[PDB]
């Protein structure tokens, strides 16, 4: 019937030789009825004492741990899964359950001898068998089956370029844009194509109907969403509850715009046990309530229409927080999202926004096979200035400035040349200015930034600063506007305050 | 009838992740692979094959078509060494044209048992479908085994031109053929075109548009010092710092007299007329930097490393060495956008690396993986793929170059 896939054991390894655990006469009974029905259907066949391999059977379950450890590797079952926002709308979508998946697919003739197992006798031998098909629980079954499935489908597919089929382990999602009756016709046409291969499917009235809850999503043929999340109404929250809450809040962000978890997240600081109860902060309940609210109103993701453009829009939600949404028709979201990723202890919004663009870009190629046109709250001048002067290579695709505050800008800029008539501070924790002044006021690296801070404090609106620290130099030259370190942030505060600042390094 | 090839003792085949592609590139790749299959060059494969190499589709120069690039890097490292040496005359030639002789390989079957290792996958948008899988039946373009295994057949079809025109130096590296000469740029393009038919007529587009490298005109970017009217305290500080660095290379450099014009905590902008001692010390230092340090030699047994620096305004600086501070070469590259330039840089620099030493370098790129992974294939046109890693360029090193 269906082509056989050549299997082999890993190199320099012999088949399994594991002893059958002792069995109940009651259990021996049942296995023999089960293994007799199976030999009549060809799935297995009695073998002689020629075969020295054996796998454990219990009550019918065959333990293939050993054989699996010894079987070769196969190509990756379901590398990744599609994201609902990358689907094209359908009038009808039918899910086809496939029972006896493995049992209708033949096993490499030269491999069967390794699938041998034994049914113990009740009276002081026990029957010996081997598989002629793909055994449930075997390493390669899932793959050999996906692959096989694919082959069977190909035809049907070439004769119905309209229908779209997605294979998901044992399910089969079949959509189209056929008039209601027509769709059902094709579906039943498919069901037979699978029958001509001993593959069985559910009858129209036994089939699950839209929406389909999939991997945390709720799917219709025309619009999508994630399966309804309910926010608890406790008065006592455990570290665990908060983790799960944040977890779920998170998952929703891909479609529910406005979800925030910062305040809830802050609750895990210093916790000492998963069962520790943390009381909610004023800001934390305000956040929960806001979410609980946003959630109350269901929102539906819309599917992809390839004849139209992909628009990506990004907004700054807070310090280090970004939100974006991708759509084709205004506010008609295919998908939304957040980005909090801080790469490096220090950064500026310009760098961060760029990283957001990149994540979004990557994601898009994966979901739609192309990049979106971006709408960004930064002007080309601002962008260009930073790009033009940053040591790292970077690139941002087609983007259009959007006047949607907050706009990202550079809070400060280091003079490219020393300043005339601006005092000069020499720092190494203390300074010595050229005008006589001085102050000799922690990790090595943190003592360095301390100096610089001092100098900034005591200086006027213009300053020239010389330091030997290549570190601080690096830091400040990258013109961060936000930092994990408090010191820095104070320095940054200073920086923004000045009129002109020139920093220089000396050995 | 096929020659047996093997993986280095104990080694298994490649299982490299395929980087996500654009619908554009994927459609091209399907168009392509479907016709390579019809010609029995590749064959689809099953679950029993777990190996994988990444494929990409790049553009050809003045071709309407796309080229299929298979990143055989991981495989190449696991392929047995084969037992052609490099002509140091090639780098002296005036004009070197580069041809793509990759298609020659598609006429030689590949040892049935090795095939499974050439597996690659053609992804599908959003994981909506399984993903088309193939393995090569012939020698694939890009794999180190292919030139080696075709060497013989190659030398033969090239012994006539090589003796009927021994003024021409010919070097082959993977899918590429480097044709050198001293002829006039006009005499070149003609002798070149004849070789094309003498290959066609003896059963080939050229690379880098239809152009000539001019290796004879490749020089080292010596370290330079600011030459200027008056010197401020800043200028000098910048000067000493730069000098101090360069002294680890050229130990003859002295800063004593310069550091002296710097005693006292002076205003940065204060102009400092230079003394006689200072001025002549700078002169010496300047004289020293006029040429590459002596002693540096190319070791064939070591890796050729190449770091690039972003300078700005479409300007980059790079260096090729094997041992830190001991550069074998230094250059500059200027004109787009950052990425495009960095890629044209990398490629330009690999070619020379190939022409000069016949081996590609290991690059250190100032860019995030994801950004690079995303755009490189857009402007890439070479048939090979060097190795590379990603770094964080120190603001002081950029400063010390150009
Ligand atoms: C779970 C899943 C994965 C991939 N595609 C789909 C589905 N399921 C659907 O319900 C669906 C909905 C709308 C459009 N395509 C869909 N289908 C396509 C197959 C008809």
């Amino acid at each position: 019937p269906i082509e056989t896939v050549p299997v082999k054991l890993k190199p320099g390894m012999d088949g399994p030789k594991v002893k059958q655990w002792p069995l109940t006469e009651e259990k021996i009974k049942a296995l023999v009825e089960i293994c007799t029905e199976m030999e009549k259907e060809g799935k297995i066949s009695k073998i002689g004492p020629e075969n020295p391999y054996n796998t454990p059977v219990f009550a019918k379950l065959v333990d293939f741990r050993e054989l699996n450890k010894r079987t070769q590797d196969f190509w990756e079952v379901q590398l990744g899964i599609p994201h609902p926002a990358g689907l094209k709308k359908k009038k009808s979508v039918t899910v086809l359950d496939v029972g006896d998946a493995y049992f209708s697919v033949p096993l490499d003739e030269d491999f069967r001898k390794y699938t041998a197992f034994t049914i113990p006798s009740i009276n002081n031998p026990g029957i010996r068998y081997q598989y002629n098909v793909l055994p449930q629980g075997w390493k390669g079954s899932p793959a050999i089956f996906q692959s096989s499935m694919t082959k069977i489908l190909e035809p049907f597919r070439k004769q119905n370029p309209d229908i779209v089929i997605y294979q998901y382990v044992d399910d089969l999602y079949v959509g189209s844009d056929l008039e209601i009756g027509q769709h059902r016709t094709k579906i039943e046409e498919l069901r037979q194509h699978l029958l001509r291969w001993g593959l069985t499917t559910p009858d129209k009235k036994h089939q699950k109907e839209p929406p389909f809850l999939w991997m945390g999503y709720e799917l219709h043929p025309d619009k999508w969403t994630v399966q309804p999340i309910v926010l608890p109404e406790k008065d006592s929250w455990t570290v665990n509850d908060i983790q799960k809450l944040v977890g779920k809040l998170n998952w929703a962000s891909q479609i529910y715009p406005g979800i925030k978890v910062r305040q809830l997240c802050k609750l895990l600081r210093g916790t000492k046990a998963l069962t520790e109860v943390i009381p909610l902060t004023e800001e934390a309940e305000l956040e929960l309530a806001e979410n609980r609210e946003i959630l109350k109103e269901p929102v539906h993701g819309v599917y992809y229409d390839p004849s139209k453009d992909l628009i990506a829009e990004i907004q700054k939600q807070g310090q280090g927080q970004w939100t974006y949404q991708i759509y084709q028709e205004p506010f008609k979201n295919l998908k939304t999202g957040k980005y909090a990723r801080m790469r490096g202890a220090h950064t500026n919004d310009v760098k961060q926004l760029t990283e957001a663009v990149q994540k979004i870009t990557t994601e898009s190629i994966v979901i739609w096979g192309k990049t979106p046109k971006f709408k960004l709250p930064i002007q080309k001048e601002t962008w260009e200035t930073w790009w033009t002067e940053y040591w790292q290579a970077t690139w941002i695709p087609e983007w259009e400035f959007v006047n949607t505050p907050p706009l990202v800008k550079l809070w400060y800029q280091l003079e490219k040349e020393p300043i005339v008539g601006a005092e000069t501070f020499y720092v190494d924790a203390g300074y010595v200015t050229n005008r006589g002044r001085q102050k000799v006021v922690t990790t090595n690296q943190k003592t360095e930034l301390q100096a610089i801070y001092l100098a900034l404090q005591d200086s006027g609106l213009e300053v020239n600063i010389v330091t030997d620290s290549q570190y601080a130099l690096g830091i400040i030259q990258a013109q961060p506007d936000q930092s994990e370190s408090e010191l820095v942030n104070q320095i940054i505060e200073q920086l923004i305050k000045k009129e002109k600042v020139y920093l220089a390094w000396v050995p | 009838e096929t020659v047996p090839v093997k993986l280095k003792p104990g080694m298994d085949g490649p299982k490299v992740k395929q980087w996500p592609l654009t619908e554009e590139k994927i459609k091209a790749l399907v168009e392509i692979c479907t016709e390579m299959e019809k010609e029995g060059k590749i064959s689809k494969i099953g679950p029993e094959n777990p190996y994988n190499t990444p494929v990409f589709a790049i553009k050809k120069k003045d071709s309407t078509k796309w080229r299929k690039l298979v990143d055989f890097r991981e495989l190449n490292k696991r392929t047995q060494d084969f037992w052609i040496p490099h002509p140091a005359g090639l780098k002296k030639k005036k004009s070197v044209t580069v041809l793509d002789v990759g298609d020659a390989y598609f006429s030689v079957p590949l040892d049935e048992d090795f095939r499974k290792y050439t597996a690659f996958t053609i992804p599908s948008i959003n994981n909506e479908t399984p993903g088309i899988r193939y393995q090569y039946n012939v020698l694939p373009q890009g794999w180190k085994g292919s030139p080696a295994i075709f060497q013989s057949s190659m030398t033969k079809i090239l012994e006539p031109f090589r003796k009927q025109n021994p003024d021409i130096v010919i070097y082959q590296y993977v899918d590429d053929l480097y044709v050198g000469s001293d002829l006039e740029i006009g005499q070149h393009r003609t002798k070149i075109e004849e070789l094309r038919q003498h290959l066609l007529r003896w059963g080939p587009p050229f690379l880098w548009m239809g152009y000539e490298l001019h290796p004879d005109k490749w020089t080292v970017q010596p370290i330079v010092l600011p030459e200027k009217d008056s010197w401020t305290v800043n200028d000098i500080q910048k000067l000493v710092g730069k000098l101090n660095w360069a002294s680890q290379i050229y130990p003859g450099i002295k800063v004593r007299q310069l550091c002296k014009l710097l005693r006292g905590t002076k205003a940065l902008t204060e102009v400092i007329p230079l003394t006689e001692e200072a001025e002549l010390e700078l002169a010496e230092n300047r004289e020293i930097l006029k040429e590459p340090v002596h002693g540096v030699y190319y070791d064939p047994s070591k890796d050729l490393i190449a770091e690039i620096q972003k300078q700005g305004q479409g300007q980059w600086t790079y260096q090729i060495y094997q041992e830190p501070f001991k550069n074998l070469k230094t250059g500059k590259y200027a004109r787009t956008n950052d990425v495009k330039q960095l890629t044209e840089a990398v490629q330009k620099i690999t070619t020379e690396s190939i022409v000069i030493w016949g081996k590609t370098p290991k690059f250190k790129l100032p860019i995030q993986k994801e950004t690079w992974e995303t755009w490189w294939t857009e402007y890439w046109q070479a048939t090979w793929i060097p190795e590379w890693e990603f770094v964080n360029t120190p603001p002081l090193v950029k400063l010390w170059y150009q």
